[PDB]
Order: C-alpha cells, then structure tokens, then sequence
C-alpha cells in the first residue's frame, strides 16, 4: 500500500523560510515523481512544482521561480519542500502527491491517488489591531408596529477573532453575527445584527459588546436612532 | 483556462449535485473531493473514468468543452468541496453543503447609511442586510445614482439556522469619504425566488 | 498483414574480436555480424500509425547499455544499499561502436521515411527492414552527441507538449561539433569549444520552429532548476573518464535576439565520484589518466524540458536536460516499429 507521510503544522512570520517533509513508502520510490500542492480557502489549489528522485529533477511553477526548492533523501525515502520570502499569501495547507499510474517504464504524473495527510503553515504578523465598532443604526422607517434592523459594523481588526454580543448576552433572539471578511489591506471586518420590535427603540437599551481577545479588546458600543 | 461553476451547491441528501468545468483545451480531465479536515482524494480521471472504491453514484461526462461531475443520492460522505483538473491547472472549486428544506421565504431587507462617527475617518461603509431568506441563492447589487458598481463590495452569508432552516447575507459596499459625498442616491438591490420582482432599498446622502 | 508487437531483438554489429576496446568486447559476445547486403522494400499504398514515446526497442537496447556498462565500468568502491564494495578498477579502453538491432523470424521493422515525420502518428512513406540503422549507445545528459541528423528541417519531438512533465527532443537537421579537451600538465579540470557562429544560428533556427509550436511567443532559455550534477550539467564518457560541462553559455538569449560571434568555452570537469545513471548509487573510479584527453562530438540533438505553472505570460521557458537516458534510444529509435507477420 502506498503512503506518504508528512511533518507537522508550523506558524511562521514575514520573511521567514520553512521546511517541510513528505516520507514515501510502499512502492519503488525512484520510479514517481513527487508533486507538491498548496490549497488556501477559497482560492484555487495551486502546483508548485514536481520532482523526480532519479538525479532530483525538478520543475517550478513558474510564478514560484527563485522561491521553491524542491529536494529528497535516497535512503530514507523522503521529499523536502522549501519556501522562502514567506507572505500571508503562503498561508495554505501543504500536500505532497503521487499519480496514480507509475511503473518502472513510464509514468501519468497528474492523477493524484496519494496524497499526504497535509501539513498547515499560518504566516501572518505578531503584531495585532483592535477593531473599529460603528453603529448600524435602525434608521427613521420600517413601520410602526413592526420589526426593525440594527447592529454594529466591526471594522478593521487583526488576527481572528473577534465574538459579538448584545446586552452582555441578554438578547439572542434575532442576531445574526455574520462570519468576516478579509479586506484589501489585510485586515478583517464583520457585522452584527438583531431584529427587534420597532416600538422597544424609544424604550429598551440595545449595546453591543465587541471582545478581541488577540489585542485584549472589549469594547461596548450603544446603537440607537439618529437625531434629525 | 479551466472554470468551473457553480461555487456553491446547497443540496438535501438524496438529491443530485450537478458540477462542470468547461476548458479551453481537450486532455485528461480529472475531478478530486475534499472532506472537511481531510486531504483531497481522486474521485474521476480521464473525464468518466472512476477510482477506485468511488461508488457508481459518481459518474463523469462531456458536452464539447463542458465536463460534468454528477454525484446522484447525495450522503453524509459526499458532501465537501470539489475541483477539476487537467495538468497543472486547477478549478476555483464548487463547495456542496447539506441544505435542510423549508418553504419559500423572501428575505427582509435593510439599507445601512455610514456612520458619522466613520466618515470621520475618511472611509463610508454601505451595509444591506438580508434577512431570514430561503433558498440561499440570491442576488445583490449596489447602484450610486442608478450606476451599477462592480469590485467595491464584499458580502458575508451565515450558516443555516438551526430553527428556522433560513440563511442571512450582509453585502458591505465601501467607498472613499471624498467618493461618498460626490454623490447621491445609494441604492442596493435584492433579487429572490421569494421576491415577485427585485426589492430595492435606498437612501438619499444628507437627509434623514 | 501483420500487426503491431513486441519481440525479444537480437544485435548486430562491426566489432572486432581482437580489439580491447570496451564496447567492441562486448559486441562481440552479445551481437552477431552485420549484413553486407541490406535489403530494403519501400511499402506503396500503406499508411501507418508510428509512437516513439511508446516503442519497446527502447526499453531493450536500455538493459543491453546498463549490461554493458556495468560489466566493464566497475568502480574502485561501490556505495549501494548502505553497504560498501572493494573492487580492482584498472582504465579501460572506451569508445562507442555503432549498434544494429534486428527482429527474428516472424517479425520485420516498420521504418517511416517520411522526411517531416515528429515521432507519433501516420506515415505516408513506410519501407521494411531487418535492421535499424547503426546506432551507438551514447550516453549524454542534456546534449546529444553523434547521432542522426533529420534529413529537412529541425524537428521537435514530444508525446505531448501541453504536458510539461513530458520531455522535448530537439532534432537538428545541421549537426554542430562540440570540442572537449582535458590538456596535459588541477588535472580535474577542462572545457569545450563550439563555434559560436554556427551555434547560435542554429539555436536562432531553434526558437523559430518553437515559435511555431507555441503560437509565436517569445521563446526564453534558462539553465536547470536543480538536481544533481548529472542533469544541471552536460554529463558524458569521454575515453573513460567522466565529465561534467557548464552549458551556461551554451543557451545566451542575447546571441539570438553583437558579441557572440566567436568561439564559446564550456568550463568542465572530470569527477571520480559520480552518481551512477544505472540508479543505483556513488561510484568511486579512479584519477585521470595523463596526457591530453579529447573528443570531438557532433551535436545533434537538444534534450529541453518547458516551464509550466497557472500563470498568464507572453513567454515560453525552456531549460536543458529531459528525461532520462532512454530517451538518448529513443531519438534515434523513433522511425521504428516492430511488427508480426500474421
Ligand atoms: C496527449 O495527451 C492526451 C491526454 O492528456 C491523449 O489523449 C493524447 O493521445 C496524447 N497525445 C499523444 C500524441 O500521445
Ligand atoms: C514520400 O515519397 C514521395 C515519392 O518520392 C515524395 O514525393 C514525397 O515527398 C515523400 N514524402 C515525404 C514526407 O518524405
Ligand atoms: C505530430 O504530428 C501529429 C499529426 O498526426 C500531431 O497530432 C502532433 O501534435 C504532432 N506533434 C508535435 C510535437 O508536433
Ligand atoms: C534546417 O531547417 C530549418 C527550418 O527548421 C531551415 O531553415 C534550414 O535551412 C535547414 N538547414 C538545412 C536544411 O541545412
Ligand atoms: C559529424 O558530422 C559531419 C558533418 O555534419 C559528418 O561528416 C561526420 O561523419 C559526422 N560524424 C560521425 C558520423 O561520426
Ligand atoms: C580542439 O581544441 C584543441 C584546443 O584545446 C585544439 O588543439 C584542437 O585542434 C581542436 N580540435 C578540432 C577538431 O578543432
Ligand atoms: C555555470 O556557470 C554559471 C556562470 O557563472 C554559474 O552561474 C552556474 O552556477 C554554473 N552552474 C553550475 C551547475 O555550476
Ligand atoms: C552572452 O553573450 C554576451 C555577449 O557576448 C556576453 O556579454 C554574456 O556574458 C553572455 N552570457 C552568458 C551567460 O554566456
Ligand atoms: C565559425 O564558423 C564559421 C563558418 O560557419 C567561420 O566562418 C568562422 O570563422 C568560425 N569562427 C571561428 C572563431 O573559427
Ligand atoms: C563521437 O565520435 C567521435 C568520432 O567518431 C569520437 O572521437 C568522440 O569521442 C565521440 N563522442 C562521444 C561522446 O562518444
């Protein structure tokens, strides 16, 4: 049975290099090519590059070239990756690959059948940002005997996560804390809503409470009507 | 030079999910599945041909350029995120999520103006909010004075409610202080199977 | 009528049976002699599907080469399977014979005389023979040395180009020397010379017929990516010993965009520690011998390998070396194909 084997998770700053291991078993080991793949939420899987163990034979993906290296162990059957210049756009899951057709005489190297369990590497700053609370107000409409939307936009903060809630967790009904999205320039930014009777604004307290654990945040922000 | 579509399937077990890719270039076309929090593994290769101990459930087809995935009875086990492949080059993926059925429900919708307090700083964030809809597929466009907008927006989608099966989308259309107050009406505009015809919420800069 | 098979071949050759000479030995106990009277009879009205990137002449002469070079290139020390091998290893007399390969009774060789043929596919101008031509087991890495030249234009070869995991062979139809030289009284060190003027025009001639490959993009070379000195350097046996050249210079993009024109010299060097091409392991042989060692080579061929990646530019790179030594077999085994006769 064929098997590849690789090194643990690693967390790694800007500028940083890293190393990581892929050990093979159960098969002639100088007969495949090995293949590194890189996948990262919400982008496309990504080939970096394969090597033959047969002299060590390497190609890079051309937009990696000058980065990678690509390098392996006879006696010990093992494959080692190297990235160097590390970015946050490096931050991805590591795969080493086999394809599934390889003999003595020939080879398909693109049906990846193995895989390796995969290796996690997080490059990202020490630094951290505490976020931006504005008020999502419930504006001068919606009826006067139904329901009306408010809560606070969270901007600008730096590593995940941040939690919200809302009157120190008296009020769940109606919230809706959406997942965050990551802006252009890098740091995340999410909303928390409620829905609430549009008759309770002029009578019932609505805060929310913003906890950033990273830069050891908590921020209480109160979002009422605006005065016009 | 290889798309695939769609992004995102949310489909009950029992049902089909139905995936393509259409390349630019004929040559071995292969498909992967990947569980959460476990590494890909090869579903189909050279366009119809399945791996081994796949079920028969998956089946691989063409139409001219046009690859199709077909994964028939949907289970617990099929349910991940899918990518095709031919050589180097990789789909953007198609995410099939477990969808619990409900009836039709048109999402309420809200327009945010930016705070005072932001445009302070020298940005305004435009907030609409899409609440408590069903099916999860639904459409969101930003117009400022009945210009379409495209690249400035960013949305968020939660996860399906555990008591009311229904989702909620939040759309963010950001903007330079100095862009805001150049002009007027902010409009965002939602289109739902729930919807008879397309909802549009708005604002006029300056007035409450 | 006949089909397309597979067959144990048998060798013929000119090897002398009074020669000490390593590949002449060799050829005399594992081939036969050669016929002074070839017979060729060019097939009209046939048209036939050929596939040098699937042909299994290939993978038999590949056995007869590493049973030749094992049996007569033995090592001082050899390091393999963590264990350690004391041998004697006196210099040995070393130049390649040209080697014939035959089918026995039942079965003929298909050859394709169509002069623009790539390697896969139908030819129109299909003879048959007994024996392929005169081919010597040359082993080279990146440049190929002493071979057949293609009769029209330069050809370029590959079972798939799309495929960058696929090796390219460049064939010349204008055959350019390679002079390398180990001068007498560091004993390790030489170089090559090549005619600079006939080199980078042919190279010139190179990117063109690419270009029609690649949809007139901007054809870029590089040197290799890594590996060992086997395949990042031109890697050959020169009168035993064993070299390794820098072909740095050999690929200079700006002598065929003023300078070039002249002489090029390759630093080399000769090793007595190499990795064996027969994938096994180190061989430790022996300092050089004294005196001046030389061989001049015609180039012949090129062995290249395309950069790919999910990228979206203007420019095709390519880089020397290839595969592996089968694919040497290969260049000169691509007009052949071993049928049986019902
Ligand atoms: C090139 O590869 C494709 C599939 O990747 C295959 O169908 C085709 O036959 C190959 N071409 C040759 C000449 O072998
Ligand atoms: C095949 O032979 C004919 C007959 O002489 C010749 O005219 C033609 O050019 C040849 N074709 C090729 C591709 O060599
Ligand atoms: C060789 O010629 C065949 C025509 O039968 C073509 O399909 C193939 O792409 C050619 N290969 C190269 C490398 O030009
Ligand atoms: C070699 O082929 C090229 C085209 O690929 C041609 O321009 C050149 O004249 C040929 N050289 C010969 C036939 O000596
Ligand atoms: C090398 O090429 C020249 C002309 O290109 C030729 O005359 C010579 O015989 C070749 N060397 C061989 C066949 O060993
Ligand atoms: C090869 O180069 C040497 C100089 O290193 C020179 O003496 C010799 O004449 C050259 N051989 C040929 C055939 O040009
Ligand atoms: C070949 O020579 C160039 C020229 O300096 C050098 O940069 C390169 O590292 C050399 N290659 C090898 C494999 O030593
Ligand atoms: C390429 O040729 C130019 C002009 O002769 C020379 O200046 C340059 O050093 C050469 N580069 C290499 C890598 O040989
Ligand atoms: C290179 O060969 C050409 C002929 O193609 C000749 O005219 C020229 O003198 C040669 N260069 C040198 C440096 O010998
Ligand atoms: C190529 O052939 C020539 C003459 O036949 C010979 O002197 C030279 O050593 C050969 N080159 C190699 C690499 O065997």
């Amino acid at each position: 049975q064929v098997r590849l084997s690789q090194s643990g998770g690693q967390m790694k700053k800007p500028g940083d290099s890293m190393r990581i291991s892929c050990r093979a078993s159960g098969y002639e080991f100088i007969n495949c090519p090995i293949n590194w793949i890189r996948l990262a939420p919400g982008k496309r899987p990504e080939w970096m590059g394969w090597m033959k163990p047969r002299g060590g034979a390497v190609s890079y993906a051309r937009q990696l070239q000058g980065r990678v290296t690509m390098t392996r162990d006879m006696y010990s059957e093992t494959a080692f990756l190297e990235l160097r210049s590390l970015t946050s756009d490096d931050t991805a899951v590591y795969f080493c690959t086999r394809g599934k057709y390889c003999t003595a005489r020939d080879y398909y190297n693109w049906d990846f059948e193995h895989w390796g369990q995969g290796t996690p590497v997080t490059v990202s700053s020490a630094s951290t940002k505490g976020p931006s609370v504005f008020p999502l107000a419930p504006s001068s409409k919606s009826t006067s005997g139904g329901t009306a939307a408010l809560g606070c936009l969270v901007k600008d903060y730096f590593p995940e996560p941040v939690t919200v809630s809302w009157n120190s967790g008296a009020l769940t009904s109606g919230v809706h804390t959406f997942p965050a999205v990551l802006q252009s320039s890098g740091l995340y930014s999410l909303s928390s809503v409620v829905t609430v009777p549009s008759s309770s604004l002029g009578t019932q307290t609505y805060i929310c409470n913003v906890n950033h654990k990273p830069s050891n945040t908590k921020v209480d922000k109160k979002v009422e009507p605006k005065s016009c | 030079v290889l798309t695939q579509s769609p992004g995102t399937l949310s489909l009950s077990p029992g049902e089909t999910a139905i995936i393509s890719c259409r390349t630019s270039q004929y040559g071995s076309l292969a498909w992967y599945q990947q569980r959460p929090g476990q590494a890909p593994r090869l579903v189909i290769y050279s366009g119809s041909t399945r791996a081994a101990g796949i079920p028969d459930r998956f089946s691989g087809s063409r139409w001219g350029p046009d690859y199709t995935l077909t994964i028939s009875n949907l289970e617990s086990g099929d349910f991940g995120v899918y990518y095709c492949q031919q050589y180097e080059f990789f789909g953007q993926g198609t995410k099939v999520q477990v969808d619990i059925k409900r009836t039709v429900a048109a999402p309420s919708v809200f327009i945010f103006p930016p705070s005072d307090e932001q445009l302070k700083s020298g940005t305004a964030s435009v907030v609409c909010l899409l609440n408590n809809f069903y099916p999860r597929e639904a459409k969101v466009q930003w117009k400022v004075d009945n210009a379409l907008q495209s690249g400035n927006s960013q949305e968020s989608v939660t996860e399906q409610d555990s008591k009311d099966s229904t989702y909620s989308l939040s759309s963010t259309l950001t903007l330079s202080k100095a862009d805001y107050e150049k002009h007027k009406v902010y409009a965002c505009e939602v289109t739902h199977q729930g919807l008879s015809s397309p909802v549009t919420k708005s604002f006029n800069r300056g007035e409450c | 009528v006949w089909k397309d098979a597979d067959t144990t071949l048998f060798c013929a050759s000119d090897a002398k049976a009074h020669e000490t000479e390593v590949h002449n030995v060799w050829a005399t106990h594992a081939c036969v002699p050669t016929d002074p009277n070839p017979q060729e009879i060019h097939l009209e009205n046939v048209t036939e599907n050929f596939n040098m990137w699937k042909n299994n002449m290939v993978e038999q002469m590949q056995e007869d080469v590493i049973s030749l070079w094992d049996q007569s290139l033995q090592p001082c020390v050899k390091l393999t399977g963590g264990s350690v091998i004391k041998q004697a290893c006196p210099k040995i007399s070393f130049d390649p014979i040209p080697i014939h390969y035959c089918t026995p009774a039942g079965y003929v060789i298909l050859k394709c005389n169509d002069k623009n043929f790539n390697g896969t596919g139908p030819c129109k101008n299909v003879s048959s023979v007994q024996c392929t031509h005169g081919i010597k087991p040359v082993v080279s890495t990146q440049l190929l040395l002493n071979g057949s030249l293609a009769e029209e234009e330069i050809i370029i070869r590959s079972e798939n180009l799309t495929n960058n995991a696929k090796t390219i062979i460049v064939h010349l139809n204008k055959s350019v020397e390679i002079n390398c030289t180990r001068p007498s009284n560091d004993i390790r060190k030489a170089y090559c010379e090549i005619n600079g003027t006939k080199w980078n025009k042919v190279l010139k001639q190179v990117t063109e017929k690419l270009k029609e490959h690649f949809n007139n993009k901007t054809i870029i070379f590089q040197p290799p990516s890594g590996g060992d000195l086997e395949i990042t350097m031109h890697h050959f046996n020169c009168r035993g010993e064993f070299f390794y050249c820098n072909t740095t210079q050999l690929f200079n993009n700006t002598c065929i965009g003023k300078g070039c024109n002249g002489t090029i010299t390759l630093p080399c060097k000769i090793k007595q520690i190499i990795n064996m091409w027969q994938g096994t392991g180190q061989a430790m042989y022996a300092p050089p011998i004294d005196g001046k060692i030389n061989c001049v080579s015609n180039i012949t061929g090129i062995l290249l390998t395309r950069d790919g990646g999910a990228n979206n530019t203007s420019n095709e790179t390519f880089r020397p070396g290839g595969g592996n030594i089968k694919d040497n077999w290969r260049s000169e085994l691509y007009k052949y194909k071993v049928v049986q006769i019902e």
